[PDB]
RNA sequence: AACCGGAGAGGGAACCCACUC
């Protein structure tokens, strides 16, 4: 165990990854939300280019 | 010196609106009367209201909102009925108040839609406006498991104080449909369509110039939100307006006899 | 002195006691909803 | 005081039939901070009645 | 959200209307038909079912808190 | 064709972006390419045989609409406006409230604004299907009269029908979140829920703490206002002193919901969302999709307002001089083309660059519907009766309403707090 | 605790150097319409002084036809520098050149 | 040097046009919050002694009362009745109320007509309200903009801004000796067509008119036209607004040149020379150069020969009355407004085409080793000066065909001839042509090697390549002139946030 | 938090009076009526009657302020003749001609059903 | 048969976003 990375949402690692809209509903979630965020003590934070 | 005789006729009446004519009168007796048409007319609206459970995805507010502009059916109560401000009851009573509830649950799996069918009155006579094919105004929709609760209470009120006791859903007002006093000059009388009352051929774009004429031949569409049938609402409108001057014509007639 | 919660996974209605780690007995679960209150609330339909 | 914090329903006047929570009260008059509002007004103790 | 029950500008009655134009939509009426099928003739009242957008089905996609 | 009847029926072949690009079809450049590459701004209008002005064009554009942002790709005809104005769309569009996301009864989230009745514009760009503008969009299709009425408009103001807003017009809701969590922070101190009492707690507020439950909380649906008890936290005093958080002073709402946890170190934690409906009034900041900012003046009732022979009133009156010196054209455009889609049953296109329609064409049309070709109209006065000498511009535009509201903006003070190094009155 | 400190304050780089490391970077997502948050997704920051009197990195180069919106900037102090990304803008994401 | 003050307060701005130029209007919440100390005399002992009764609930109340101790009795938390009771040492600290003078500004305060004084009016609704006129000076603009009251806490300095910083007492500005507020707006517009030859009053109309005056005598004048039936005019009614017997003599904007040389001197066919006499117009039609803020204008004459007070009714008397007739005139602005005759489509293609041909011949020159350098000029400065006359010739020609066009019931027109928002240029931009974008004063330069865009030749400096624009904002531009005009924009929008950082310093 | 009640705009509070009388000092036989929470509805009807008097030397109403509910009423008269029986007058004849309205209208409406 | 009020704590540093010009 080295640590743990925060992971980027609907990423190839997040749990939503490759979902559909019915499962993402049902776990309280939008599916026009597009992720590519970080979430990090219950905030939202965008890394800008 | 003294009032001039007006003439009405009637051109359209139904179910839903009242299409007529007035002659001989004022210009702002008839803007007055087509003010208080959408003001001063008193009609009924639910305006307080109690939730006692509300699982649906609206909030309290809006649902309280949305019950505000269900239009009631109030014909011959309304006039026997008090304003609540003047009721000498200390709390709700039949003579100054209608009661409503509501308590629907949805069980089933199917989606269950709210409507004005649901909204039980405790008096026979004022009822929605779905009395007597087509469906009933939309409150809200219910998910398995969602339910609401309410009571509410239906005063007596006028559009001065909120829309929702607007009586008439649009009232359209013209006068001169040709232009012959000219009020309004148009830079290009040709591109102008002519109105529904207007009478002319169709190479004449408009009527001559008059400087001795005074407007005339008021053109009024009444069309109602269905809680006040379309002709009674000029009757209550003018009775109101005459209470209203008779009013005042009494307190300065104790004003001036105290003077 | 009851002070029913709803679960937030299952939505099931519990009672859970003064500084009782926060659980719902039927699942692995620890975010608890408070419930309506009961006085009475009045809106203006305006 | 004692009304300070008791619920209670406006029962005279154009307020009829709200209610409102007694925020600061005197012997005289009580400041009722209106549940369907977000406004604060002045109401005399005469048109208070306490509910619950 | 929803359909509101009333027009903004004219104040005629428009929250019926709302399932009975989805299912004229269904029967190849266009809108521009439909519409006055309902008897919806100032474009202030058309507007409102031409551009109203209904979010309550999403909304009810979801789980409700209690049950 | 053959590569667009392919992608047309794309659900059933799964056809998709990809098998284009593999085709050799299309292909991706960058600056420096672009550099050494002969565009065409159009296929059919720009490779044709003329009078040559290239004869060796390299690529073509799919569409020059693309060349925009996505707060700018929402603006209707951007190019018949001046350029600044676009700027202040594109600063001002990610301001305007609406439903920002759909999940946003579970989202226990602080400053959320949302709508009551949005609505899709009348007049749209095709580039808005991308956007899901459609489904989640952030303003309503008001009717706007470009007049001169009463005076209360002239500066970039706007006046309002007070019968419109009294039926839902621009109505929306705000929700506020608290967080509290009690933290066992000393050798003796320790942070606690509970309804502080008299007799024990140290010092606190004037405020009534009645409403709290046993448990610290409210229950959710009490009413509360400005110095309101949200939280009862005491910690021991090594009797006891409360660190209870009250509510933001003038935020004065209801609350929405009280959700109760464990944080990551096994200690208590609260979060409560608090409601407040917000009801347009004067002074608040409104706006169109042209860069035409404007607070509310005032607001007439429905029996003042002007009205046309059909006792349409407009919603939103705006003063004529804010269009010459601003130069919105797009502004005039999309009114005029907005009363043509009402009637027609149509939703406009408004794309950029779009050769296929102009103003001649939208008169024409609007002529075949017993109106003025140029959108004019007669309107009567409200006061008097008396018709407007002059014509009225009127139509349906999509508005916007602005988060700054302005009971967000007041405040006022009389020897309140001081700061603590030099003895100066606070800031903020 | 290191990635969650940067991610969290936008100090790219080592805490004990937090003045030395350029801030602003990872801001907390915009969530008042749905516009705003696809367009704070979509944002391109100059890594340059603000409050400067150079203009020339501030204006619109031609190069940015296709690349960079041009109405979309934000009118204060940052004007040319903070820029959203166009429509059909891709950003390659590299590959080994072997 | 500053510091946060008390008794301050702060909100957002909006429109009201029946207050008088030194009254502002401000919310019951923030005259509730801040308070004014009266010093207890015999005069006033009673009416302080309710206003302490009613106490910090009502509006019209009081929060402390000091003693002479300087004891601070707090009314607003259960005040005994025993300390109620007051002397004529004491200090009673009432609530803000109708007729208070306040200061007023806006932040950034370049000059000293930033800070001036008004009069209290309590309104209903949360905002600060002021006067139309009263913007100019402070450069407000109700789109947003806040301001900030100030509220003096003692007598003296009360006294003080009375007599020195109220606002009818800054109407003429010492940086250049002319008046500071202006008619503005849509008033400026209205009295344009107002004052108009051929503006006739019903009698009805004039008594609604008469009753928006406050320095009338209650005497109707004689109508300019009595028998056929009785017409008054828009002169003879903005007479009886004039104060006093004052006497000036100004030009309209439209004035002819050759007018005043030839016959008709005094008996002007295009209405345009103003002349007011023994204080009364006689003849021409008011604009910006006879109510604005220009020298000699008929404010600022006013100003001189009366007081200031008889000025600050000379401003309210204006507006109230011709907002009141605006509402029978009306005036709008629509997509119709900025249409031509089909024929000046025509003429300003022509001269479009015959400058770009123009310019293609002399670059043809140019390539031919043909063109001859301008002596103090380069080869490129000549040619890149060559090109600029050209094009800004035919801007310039087709500005006055799209202007010329104009017909009279334009509302453009009405505008730009008032002078109360947009100029000449504007008109020709939104009809004719947008022109040429300039960055840094030269062309649009090569950012991509040897061409402006990948869509253009390499070294290409026709007029289309190079930035201008030959579309109108109501024929909407091609995407390359799109692209063209947002880089022209961008340069105005740096330079403003650029050139403060330097003015403030 | 400052809005009005919506109920301002026509219900009198305790000790205000509906309509005030105020003589005014600048010319002979000229009055002012104030009246209290009433807008243009009332005071256009009434202005526009006095007009069709011959013997009425002046009739205005203003509102002046949209945000306050008070009508000012401006009556000049022939010396031989009170503005305030002017103005009772005027009163006195509206109520008749909308009484005479009203009938008509119902006559009207009975006829149209069936006539 | 016999008194029975009552307060006082929130500060600074840094960063970001936005607004009016
Ligand atoms: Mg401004
Ligand atoms: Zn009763
Ligand atoms: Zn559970
Ligand atoms: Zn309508």
């Amino acid at each position: 165990f080295i640590g743990k990375i925060p992971i980027m949402l609907r990423s190839t690692y997040c749990l939503l990854n490759g979902l559909t809209d019915r499962d993402l509903c049902e776990l309280n979630e939008c599916p026009l939300d597009p992720g590519g965020y970080f979430i990090i003590n219950g905030s939202e934070k965008v890394l800008i280019a | 010196p003294y009032a001039n005789q007006p003439t009405v006729r009637i051109t359209e009446l139904t179910d839903e609106n009242v299409k007529f004519i007035i002659e001989n009168t004022d210009l702002a007796v008839a803007n007055s009367i087509r003010r208080v048409f959408i003001a001063e007319v008193p009609i009924i609206a639910i305006d307080w209201v109690q939730i006692d459970a509300n699982s649906s995805v609206l909030h309290d507010e809006f649902i309280a909102h949305r019950l505000g502009l269900i239009p009631l059916i109030s014909d011959d109560i309304v006039d026997k009925l008090q304003y609540s401000r003047d009721c000498t009851c200390e709390e709700f009573c039949p003579e100054c108040s209608v009661e409503f509830t509501l308590d629907v649950r949805c069980n089933e799996d199917q989606t269950r839609h709210v409507t004005s069918r649901d909204l039980i009155s405790n008096s026979p006579r004022v009822i929605p406006v779905t009395s007597r094919e087509q469906d009933d105004i939309l409150i809200v929709k219910l998910r398995k498991g969602q339910e609401l609760r309410l009571r509410a209470y239906a005063k007596k009120g006028f559009g001065k104080e909120h829309a929702k006791w607007n009586p008439t859903a649009g009232v359209a007002f013209e006068y001169d449909p040709d232009n012959a006093l000219r009020h309004t000059v148009y830079p290009k009388p040709e591109e102008w369509p002519k109105s529904e009352y207007s009478e002319l051929d169709e190479d004449e774009s408009q009527a001559p110039y008059d400087p001795n004429g005074k407007p005339e031949r008021f053109y009024y569409n009444v069309e109602s939100c269905g809680s006040l049938r379309p002709e009674t609402i000029v009757l209550s409108a003018l009775s109101g307006l005459k209470k209203k001057l008779s009013d005042l014509q009494t307190q300065l007639s104790h004003e001036i006899q105290s003077d | 002195q009851p002070m029913i919660y709803i679960c937030g996974e299952c939505h099931t209605e519990n009672e859970i006691k003064s500084r009782d780690p926060i659980r719902c007995r039927e699942c692995g679960y620890r975010i608890m909803y408070k419930k309506r209150t009961k006085r009475l609330v009045v809106f203006d339909a305006r | 005081n004692e009304l300070i914090g008791q619920t209670v329903r406006i029962s005279q006047g154009p307020y009829k039939g709200y209610i409102g929570v007694v925020k600061d009260a005197t012997e005289s008059t009580a400041r009722v901070e209106l549940h369907s509002t977000c406004q604060t007004i002045s109401v005399d103790r005469q048109r208070l009645t306490t509910v619950g | 959200m929803i359909i509101p029950v009333r027009c903004f500008t004219c104040g005629k009655i428009v929250g019926n209307k709302w399932e009975a134009y989805l299912g004229l939509l269904q029967a190849e009426y266009t809108e521009g038909d439909a519409l006055d099928a309902l008897g919806l003739k100032r474009y202030c009242c058309r507007r409102m079912l031409l551009a109203h957008v209904d979010l309550i089905e999403k909304l009810l996609n979801y789980a409700p808190l209690e049950k | 064709k053959r590569h667009i009847d392919q992608l047309k029926e794309r659900e059933y072949n799964n056809y998709s972006w990809q098998d284009l690009v593999a085709s050799g079809v299309v292909e991706y450049i960058d600056t420096l390419e672009e550099e050494t590459v002969m565009l065409a701004m159009t296929p059919d209008d720009l490779q044709e045989k003329e009078v040559a002005y290239c004869s060796t064009y390299t690529h073509c554009e799919i569409h020059p609409s693309m060349i925009l942002g996505v707060c700018a790709s929402i603006i209707p005809f951007p190019d018949h406006n001046q350029s600044p104005r676009n700027t202040y769309q594109s600063a001002m569009g990610k301001q305007a409230m609406g439903v920002y996301i759909t999940n946003f009864h579970v989202r226990m989230d602080t400053l959320a604004h949302v709508l009551y009745y949005p609505q899709k514009p009348l007049v749209t760009t095709r580039s808005m299907e991308y956007l899901r503008f459609r489904e989640l969009p952030a303003g309503i299709n008001s009717i706007v009269a470009i007049a001169s009425y009463t005076g209360y408009n002239q500066e970039d103001s706007v006046i309002m029908n007070r019968s419109a807003v009294d039926r839902g017009f621009f109505r929306s809701v705000f929700y506020r979140s608290y967080k509290e969590q009690e933290s066992k922070k000393g050798f003796d101190q320790e942070e606690v829920f509970e309804k502080p009492t008299r007799e024990t707690c140290q010092g606190m507020r004037h405020a009534i703490y009645d409403k709290l439950d046993d448990d610290g909380l409210i229950a959710p649906g009490v009413r509360v206002s400005g110095d309101d008890v949200i939280i009862g936290k005491t910690v021991t005093l090594p009797t006891k002193r409360d660190c209870s958080t009250f509510l933001r002073t003038s935020e004065t709402g209801i609350v929405d919901q009280v959700m109760v946890t464990l944080n990551q170190e096994g200690y208590k934690f609260c979060k409560i969302r608090v409601r407040s409906v917000r009801i347009p009034q004067i002074g608040d900041k409104f706006a169109s999709r042209h860069g035409q900012k404007g607070t509310c003046g005032i607001q007439y009732r429905q029996e003042d307002m002007p009205f046309t022979c059909e006792g349409i009133t407009p919603d939103i009156i705006i003063n004529p001089h804010a269009i010459p010196s601003r130069m919105t054209i797009g502004h005039l455009i999309e009114c005029l083309q907005g009363k043509v889609s009402a009637n027609k049953g149509e939703i406009g296109d408004a794309t950029p660059f779009n050769d296929a329609v102009n103003v001649q064409k939208i008169s024409n049309l609007l002529s075949d519907y017993g109106y003025h070709l140029r959108g004019n109209e007669v309107l009567y006065n409200g006061f008097t009766g008396r018709k407007i000498t002059s014509q009225i511009f009127i139509g349906p535009t999509y508005y916007q309403r602005l988060k700054h509201m302005v009971d967000d903006k007041i405040h006022s003070r009389a020897r309140g707090p001081i700061q603590i190094l030099n003895r100066q009155p606070m800031e903020g | 605790d290191g990635l969650k400190y940067s991610l969290a304050t936008g100090n790219w780089g080592d805490q004990k150097k937090a003045h030395q490391a350029r801030a602003g970077v990872s801001q907390v997502l915009n969530r008042l319409t749905f516009a705003s948050t696809l367009s704070h997704l979509r944002r391109l920051n100059s890594p340059i002084g603000r409050d400067g009197k150079l203009a020339k990195p501030r204006q619109l180069h031609n190069t940015l036809w296709g690349m960079v919106c041009p109405a979309e900037t934000p009118e204060g102090h940052a004007v040319g520098l903070v820029k959203n990304l166009a429509l059909m803008a891709y950003i390659s994401v590299g590959s080994q050149p072997s | 040097m500053g510091k946060r003050v008390d008794f301050s307060a702060r909100t957002v701005i909006t429109p009201d046009p029946n207050l008088s130029i030194d009254q502002v209007g401000v919310p019951r919440s923030i005259a509730a919050n801040m308070t004014f100390a009266e010093i207890v005399t015999p005069f006033n002992i009673d009416r302080l002694q309710e206003l302490v009764r009613r106490g910090n609930s009502q509006y019209p109340g009081a929060k402390y009362i000091i003693r002479d101790n300087g004891d601070r009795i707090d009314l607003r938390f259960h005040p005994k009745p025993s300390d109620l009771h007051l002397q004529t040492g004491y200090k009673v600290e009432r609530h803000m109320c109708d007729g208070d003078i306040v200061i007023f500004n806006r932040q950034p305060t370049l000059h000293k007509m930033s800070m001036m004084g008004h009069r209290v009016r309590i309104l209903p609704w949360s905002t600060f309200r002021l006067n139309l006129s009263v913007t100019t000076p402070y450069n407000a603009d109700f789109d947003g903009d806040e301001m900030n009251l100030h509220l003096p806490q003692s007598l003296e300095t009360r006294a003080e801004i009375q007599e020195l910083a109220m606002v009818p007492r800054m109407i003429v500005t010492p940086q250049s000796n002319r008046p500071v507020m202006g008619i503005v707006q849509d008033t400026l517009t209205a009295v344009r067509k107002f004052t108009k030859r051929d503006v006739f009053l019903e009698r009805g109309e004039v008594m609604n008119l008469l009753m928006f005056l406050s320095t009338w005598d209650g005497k109707v004048p004689q109508p300019a036209i009595l028998k056929p039936r009785p017409l008054w005019t828009g002169k003879q009614i903005f007479s009886l607004i004039i104060p006093g017997h004052i006497n000036c003599i100004r030009t309209h904007s439209t004035h002819p040149d050759d007018e005043d040389s030839g016959p008709y001197k005094h008996i002007s066919p295009g209405d345009t020379k103003v002349v007011v006499e023994n204080g009364e117009l006689i003849m021409g039609i008011l604009c910006k150069k006879s109510l604005g803020t220009s020298a000699g204008s008929l404010v600022h004459i006013s100003y001189l020969e009366m007081g200031h007070d008889i000025t600050r009714l000379f401003y309210s008397n204006i507006q109230t009355v011709i907002n009141n007739w605006l509402l029978i005139e009306g005036h709008t602005i629509g997509i119709g407004d900025s249409i031509a005759d089909s024929k000046t489509y025509q003429d300003i293609q022509n001269t479009i085409k015959k400058a770009k041909q123009d310019v293609i011949e002399v670059i043809e020159k140019a390539h031919n080793n043909e063109l001859e350098p301008t002596p103090g000029n380069t080869l490129r400065q000549t040619f890149e000066n060559q090109v600029n006359r050209i094009l800004n010739d035919a801007r310039d020609k087709t500005g006055s065909s799209a202007q010329k066009s104009l017909s009279e019931y334009n509302n453009f027109k009405s505008m730009v001839v008032s002078g109360a928002k947009g100029s000449k240029i504007n008109i020709s931009q939104v009809i004719a042509v947008v022109g040429q974008q300039n960055v840094e004063g030269k062309r649009i330069p090569f950012g991509f090697k040897h061409r402006t865009l990948p869509h253009f030749i390499k070294d290409d400096y026709g007029p289309e390549s190079r930035g201008f624009v030959e579309n109108s904002y109501l024929a909407g531009l091609t995407p390359t002139e799109f692209f063209f005009h947002a880089m022209g924009g961008r340069e105005g929008l740096i330079d403003t946030a650029v050139k403060t950082a330097e003015t403030g310093y | 938090m400052n809005a009005p009640p919506a109920f301002e705009s026509f219900l009198l509070f305790e000790g205000e009076k509906k309509i005030t009388i105020n003589k005014d000092t600048k010319v002979p036989n000229a009055c002012l009526f104030t009246i209290n929470k009433e807008d243009h509805t009332l005071g256009n009807i009434i202005k526009s009657q006095l007009l069709k008097d011959p013997q009425v030397l002046f009739a205005g109403y203003k509102v002046p302020h949209p945000l306050e509910h008070k009508i000012i009423i401006r009556v000049q008269t022939t010396p031989d003749y009170s503005p305030q029986e002017a103005f009772t007058n005027a009163i006195t004849d509206l109520i008749s001609e909308l009484s005479l309205l009203e009938e008509r209208f119902r006559v009207a409406i009975k006829d149209k059903q069936e006539g």
